[PDB]
């Protein structure tokens, strides 16, 4: 588009204090995509009626996934572990 | 088409027809597999790919069915036409709780 | 029966049925020493083991009785993923309210 200025800036940002602060913690990381794809591939959510207000915190008794339909499974426990503002419209955008 | 011994029949046919929660629970409660010799246990990559494709199709169908409050969509890029001498409506994207629609 | 003189018969069903308040009060009123001569109480290790197993059974019965208004307990880890080659399963960290309301 314009030049290698983006790469130059990225290398400058990554070669100032990052190696010094990660001398003892820099290592290559693997990618188990072929094993982690089915874990997050199956995503479901009950229908939410309109003309209402989306819940703010995932602790109210009116939550459809907390009242009586929690179940352990794998996706359910994963969502329970990492449910930091991931439901609702965030869940819809993730599904998209 | 729901036998857990062969991981090729319940891949998309039993997933895209209805909600995948019940097949997922059945698979979880029915162990993983049994005798892998009398079956198409070879090339598990294709089975995994078709299962994930079926799961994605089921999720998309469920999202389309439940998306009764969001049906109109547009683009984000501007100046896509030569006749851009005016300023259209700005509005906002899907970044709010569903109250009006 | 809640008498330590003849505890051969009231060992399991008597402890499970009645509450622990009466044996707790009896122990409190009988300081930290008990007569090991009467009844079928050889030495003190056997008596201590009987008391501990009775207390455990009473606690389990109380938990089962009170489980109607609570949710069933779950293990810290799942350990229910026979399909290791397909995908792994994460653990469970219960952070919700243990009560219904």
């Amino acid at each position: 588009h314009h030049d290698r200025e983006w790469g130059i800036l990225s290398k400058i940002y990554y070669y100032i204090v990052i190696p010094a602060f990660s001398r003892g913690s820099c290592c290559t990381m693997g990618v188990r995509y072929d094993r982690l794809y089915p874990a997050l591939q199956a995503v479901i959510v009950p229908e939410i009626p309109a003309d209402e207000e989306a819940p703010t915190t995932p602790e109210d008794p009116r939550h459809p996934l907390h009242a009586h339909q929690l179940v352990p499974n794998s996706l359910n426990v994963y969502f329970h572990n990492a449910h930091l503002t991931v439901d609702g419209d965030a869940l819809l955008t993730l599904q998209e | 088409s729901r036998v857990v011994f062969d991981p090729s029949n319940p891949t998309t046919f039993s997933v895209e027809a209805i909600a995948a929660y019940t097949p997922v629970a059945l698979i979880r409660l029915l162990n993983a597999s049994g005798p892998l010799q009398p079956g198409h246990r070879v090339d598990i990559a294709d089975a995994r790919s078709i299962y994930t494709v079926g799961a994605a199709a089921s999720a998309a169908r469920a999202r389309a069915n439940h998306n009764a409050n969001t049906i109109r969509r547009t683009a984000m890029f501007a100046e896509t036409d030569p006749m851009t001498w005016l300023r259209p409506t700005v509005g906002l994207k899907r970044t709010f709780n569903p109250r009006i629609i």
